[PDB]
């Protein structure tokens, strides 16, 4: 009732309250990187690859540990998130042997 | 070793939640360090999920896992005492004792450890020996004081 | 590509468990394995040790996984995103395959 | 006749018991009714052991006293009536010099009151603010007075304390907690220990007032286990206050009840953050969690919790007794009141200082600090601890307040201010601060766990003479990414020394990269020892003192130092009587 | 007059100077325009609205009115993002296709 509808990456999506933005994007086929996320346990917030840009919040919000509201605008491929994920993956690759 | 004292202690603490820290502090106060047998005997009889007590014991910046000498040396490596030349004092201690930080002497009378800050930055550089502080230290002074202790 | 100035800690591990294979070099410290083994299985056969670079996930009291309370359920294997935790081979000679 | 002895964690470092018992022994040897009282450090730890003798209405301080000096004092002044003027630096008519420009609010009772006895605190208008708040005034009025005084958090963030108090009050819950963050892990910062060992009763009164304002009944002090005198005096304080109905059930005949407990921390720097402190208090591994929920909504054991450092709780009774307008009269329009600073480093007069905000930093270093030690030149000043920044000489007139020092790239921190002369290199100091951050990282997120070590490797390469071209660019990009990616404030403020020492001392990095020379002559790899052929005459005195024998030359002829063999130990310049060994 | 009333309510001139061509000439053209009460009320209602939409019927509105509405949306910064803009309904089914 009173459909919780969000706008992510320019598109309009209908979702369910109490979820995470990562779950909603997976439901509607939008790819957001994640490493320390599992829907059956509590969020951890370690990797940082799940950061998205939400209008109204000056800092990056993790889509694995935030709840969907009504009428929020989300961007997942801005330059700031891209360079953050690039830095995190460069730091991860600096210790991985195989 | 003395599991019986570990015993009055664990009896006393079995109740409050979050008592792992206090249990480890009293165990260190009794033994001077944490042997594996004491950690096992604490991980049992009050559970706390044996991996968890070990993980807590390792982190926490203070839980010494090895025996030490009679006198415990705490060189100040804070910013104020490092500015005034803590490195020279540390090199003097390392040369005169033949041990590095984190090690104990062969006869087990001195042990060298690093501390965040003494807090007596007015007397910098500072060292602690068994709760007695020496400040405004030159390498000759620390050499003389360790010969006097020895 | 790797430069020689930075260090990647090379391990000489030996965990001859008949079902579970661990490799600390490929770990990304996402913490999914320890979180699952504690909050779901409840055995807590593994845990974190150390700080900073020295942080490493290893069994209880650094003992082999066979000597601890492990159940060999394989949930830590099934939630790992990299090759650090692997299940052993059912076939005659297992392979990387689709 | 009454005498105070200025024992503390600094008095033990120079004198300590060596004085007091000797004085006590002298009293026992003479039988005169002399009140010998234990008091904390006043703030002039450059003269300790501090001794104060009160001849009538006159106060005499002729400190820097040993056991022989103490016996001389007893035989000359307390019996003969003759002060020893060759040791006096402060009297009643000639007193607070360094203390003349200080407005002491949280440090009002430090060095004055016996911390182990509540009667002296009561005699100094103590627990009157608690009585006023309990008997005359409502908790909403308490939060209003805190807001009117403009109280900001005396930690690194400078958050308005009234906002936290109000948020904790409006939080739903039958049980609430008040936790005092006494765990400050900043090197060079010792305001907490001084306050605890000088006036724990002010901290207890402020915590009780906060508990009445929010409605909490249980208090906690998370003090480090490495401060034994502080925890002993806190135990004495809670015993004395419980025996005087000041804490516990039915405080001063009012229906409000409040109790507190002492928790001994393990000494983790990450526990300075609020959520990590909560995790440590619950007996788990101290690791920051994700906000929201904030501790004011769900903190200790899931209950609402208000967390503030010791200095605000010490300031609260003074503003409650004097009024919020009186505290608002000090400071600036955006930072009202007073702040404590731990002043140390390359300075003449070190110790604990207290200044109103808005004062220029030049006044702090020169007017009260006495200038630079050994009359050298002022070069920099580190503020905010190893997560802070290094303010250069060109910004020496910046007023000390949160926004002004935030504009310079530094932070307030707990109040650790270290003075740096021209003889200390900024590259090595950035390496030192980054090493301290690396050692104290909890290793949860990728950025603080990996990037701090990478930047430490880069700084080590620069300081060992292996710095390559482009290392500054790598440093600044790593610093920006680490600041943007960390979870808690430990990793966010971690690259502050690295960035700031760039922005004001980039040339030194260039001198460390393209020249392999350290201008401050501190990096032993970057040192080069040469012998002036003009100003020394062939004595072979340095070469004999070199077991490396990197010096070659004939007698009565100038000597040449082999740079490929020299291990740069410094013994070949200390024994030089003609001072011809040049360090370049 | 509506445009002038919207301008007098404190629009950001720097952003509309950066993103548009000819803003200064338009501002100079509306320099001597007086504002009525009803226009002021409508301009206030549009200004305090966080996410205002404009629905223009193409059957009964001239093109220059549509241009002026687009100008009003552009100078206030309420265009080019979600839940904010101009909705234009066409006369026929596939007028947009034509
Ligand atoms: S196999 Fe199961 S019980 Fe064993 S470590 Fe993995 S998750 Fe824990
Ligand atoms: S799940 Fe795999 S990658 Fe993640 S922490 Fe455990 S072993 Fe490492
Ligand atoms: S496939 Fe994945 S786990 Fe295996 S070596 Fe490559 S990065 Fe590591
Ligand atoms: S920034 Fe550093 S201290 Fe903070 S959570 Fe991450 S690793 Fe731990
Ligand atoms: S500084 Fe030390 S190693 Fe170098 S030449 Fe002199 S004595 Fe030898
Ligand atoms: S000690 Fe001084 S004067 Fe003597 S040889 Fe060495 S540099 Fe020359
Ligand atoms: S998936 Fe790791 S921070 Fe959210
Ligand atoms: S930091 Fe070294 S004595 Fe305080
Ligand atoms: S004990 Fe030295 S200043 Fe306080
Ligand atoms: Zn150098």
């Amino acid at each position: 009732m009173s459909k919780i509808s969000i706008n992510i990456n320019g598109r309009e999506l209908v979702v369910s309250a109490g979820q995470t933005i990562l779950q909603a994007a997976a439901e509607h086929g939008i790819e957001i990187p994640h490493l320390c996320h599992d829907e059956r346990i509590q969020p951890y917030g370690a990797c940082g690859l799940c950061v998205v840009e939400v209008e109204g919040s000056p800092k990056l919000v993790r889509s694995c540990a935030t709840s969907v509201q009504n009428g929020q605008v989300i961007r997942t491929d801005t330059s700031r998130t891209v360079v953050a994920r690039k830095t995190a993956l460069q730091l991860l690759a600096s210790d991985h042997r195989g | 070793i003395d599991l019986t004292l570990l015993e009055p202690v664990f009896k006393e603490y079995a109740g409050k939640a979050g008592s792992i820290i206090g249990i480890l502090q009293k165990t260190q106060e009794i033994y001077g360090y944490l042997p594996l047998a004491a950690l096992q005997a604490i991980a049992d009889n009050t559970d706390n999920k044996r991996a968890k007590i070990y993980g807590i014991a390792t982190f926490y910046s203070q839980f010494r896992l090895n025996p030490v000498g009679k006198y415990v040396i705490l060189q100040c490596q804070g910013t104020a005492c490092h500015v005034l030349g803590s490195k020279a004092i540390g090199s003097a201690i390392c040369d005169e004792l033949g041990i590095t930080p984190g090690q104990t002497t062969a006869d087990g009378l001195f042990t060298l450890e690093d501390v965040a800050c003494l807090g007596c930055c007015s007397l910098a550089p500072v060292i602690m020996i068994n709760g007695e502080a020496y400040g405004k230290l030159t390498p000759t002074s620390v050499r003389k004081i360790l010969q006097d202790i020895a | 590509e790797k430069d020689s100035q930075v260090e990647c800690h090379k391990t000489t591990e030996f965990d001859n468990h008949p079902f579970i294979e661990r490799n600390p070099d490929k770990c990304v410290l996402c913490g999914l394995c320890v979180r699952v083994c504690d909050e779901v299985v409840g055995a807590t056969a593994i845990g974190l040790v150390g700080r900073g670079f020295d942080s490493v996930i290893m069994p209880e009291f650094k003992l082999p996984l066979s000597e601890t309370a492990c159940i060999s359920c394989g949930q830590c294997v099934d939630v790992c995103p990299t090759g650090a935790c692997m299940e052993k081979q059912v076939s005659y000679k297992q392979i990387p395959a689709n | 006749m009454k005498v105070r002895v200025g024992l503390g964690s600094c008095g033990i470092a120079a004198g300590g018991r060596k004085v007091m018992d000797r004085l006590a022994q002298e009293i026992k040897n003479h039988g005169k009714e002399i009140e010998l009282l234990p008091t904390g450090c006043i703030g002039m730890c450059f003269y300790e052991p501090i001794v104060d003798v009160f001849d009538g209405d006159k106060v005499y301080s002729y400190a820097n006293v040993t056991a022989d000096m103490a016996t001389e004092i007893f035989n000359s002044h307390i019996i003969g009536g003759q002060p020893l003027t060759q040791y006096i630096v402060s009297t009643t008519e000639k007193p607070y010099t360094i203390l003349a420009k200080q407005v002491r609010i949280a440090l009002r009772n430090c060095g004055v009151i016996d911390p182990e006895n509540v009667d002296e605190y009561k005699a100094n208008d103590g627990y009157k603010a608690l009585s006023k708040a309990l008997k005359e005034m409502t908790p909403e009025e308490v939060i209003e007075e805190i807001k009117v005084a403009g109280l900001r958090g005396r930690g690194g963030a400078g958050f308005p304390t009234w906002f936290k108090w109000n948020a904790a009050r409006q939080s739903k819950g039958e049980i609430k907690y008040v936790v005092c963050n006494a765990d400050e892990g900043d090197p060079g910062a010792f305001m907490d220990r001084s306050v605890l060992e000088g006036d724990p009763h002010a901290l207890l009164e402020g915590m009780a007032i906060c508990g009445y304002a929010i409605g909490a009944n249980e208090g906690h002090i998370y003090c480090r286990a490495e401060y034994p005198l502080a925890i002993k005096r806190l135990e004495i304080a809670i015993a004395d206050a419980k025996q005087r109905n000041l804490l516990g059930k039915n405080i001063m005949g009012t229906n409000f009840s409040f109790d507190m407990k002492i928790k001994k921390g393990a000494g983790a720097f990450v526990c300075g953050e609020e959520t990590a402190l909560i995790a440590s208090l619950e007996g788990e591994r101290g690791m920051p969690r994700l906000k929201p929920p904030f501790p004011a909504q769900s903190g200790f054991w899931g209950k609402p919790t208000n967390i503030n450092n010791v200095e605000t709780f010490a300031n609260v009774p003074w503003i409650m007794y004097n009024g919020g307008s009186a505290y608002a009269a000090y400071g600036t329009e955006k930072s009202k009141g007073t702040k404590v600073f731990a002043l140390a480093g390359k300075i003449k007069n070190g110790g604990l200082v207290e200044v109103p905000m808005g004062m220029s930093l030049r006044e702090v270093i020169y007017d009260i600090g006495g200038g630079i030690l050994n009359d050298r030149e002022f070069k920099a000043v580190q503020m905010g601890g190893p997560s802070g920044g290094c303010i250069p000489k060109q910004l020496l007139d910046t007023p000390v307040d949160y926004d002004s020092i935030n504009k310079t790239g530094a932070i307030m921190g707990s109040g650790g201010m270290i003075v740096m002369d021209e003889t200390t290199c900024m590259v090595d100091m950035a390496r030192f601060f980054l090493d301290f951050t690396v050692k104290e990282s909890c290793g949860k997120c990728i950025y603080c766990r990996i990037g701090t070590k990478r930047m430490l490797e880069i700084l080590e390469r620069i300081t060992t003479g292996e710095g390559r071209e482009g290392d500054i660019e790598e440093l600044e990009e790593l610093s920006i990414s680490i600041k943007d990616g960390s979870l808690c404030g430990l990793g966010q403020t971690a690259p502050n020394p690295v960035l700031t020492t760039i922005r004001y001392f980039r040339d030194e990095y260039e001198a460390h990269i393209r020249d392999k020379k350290c201008p401050a002559k501190s990096c032993k790899p970057l040192l080069t020892y040469t012998i002036n052929q003009d100003n020394c005459k062939g004595c072979t005195l340095c070469a004999q003192k070199c077991p490396v024998q990197a010096i070659t030359g004939e007698k009565k002829k100038p000597h040449v130092i082999d740079q490929a063999l020299c291990t740069k130990c410094g013994n070949c310049a200390s024994v030089c009587r003609l001072d011809a060994v040049c360090i370049e | 007059v509506f445009l002038k009333a919207l301008l007098n309510l404190g629009v950001d001139e720097n952003k509309v100077a950066e993103k548009t061509e000819g803003f200064a000439e338009l501002k100079a053209s509306l320099a001597d325009v007086k504002v009525s009460e009803e226009i002021q009320a409508l301009a206030q209602k549009y200004a305090k609205a966080a996410k205002p939409l404009i629905v223009i019927d193409e059957d009964t509105v001239s093109a220059e009115a549509v241009k002026l509405m687009a100008y009003a949306a552009v100078i206030t910064g309420k265009i080019g993002a979600a839940y904010r803009g101009i909705i234009l309904v066409r006369t026929k089914n596939n007028t947009q296709g034509a």
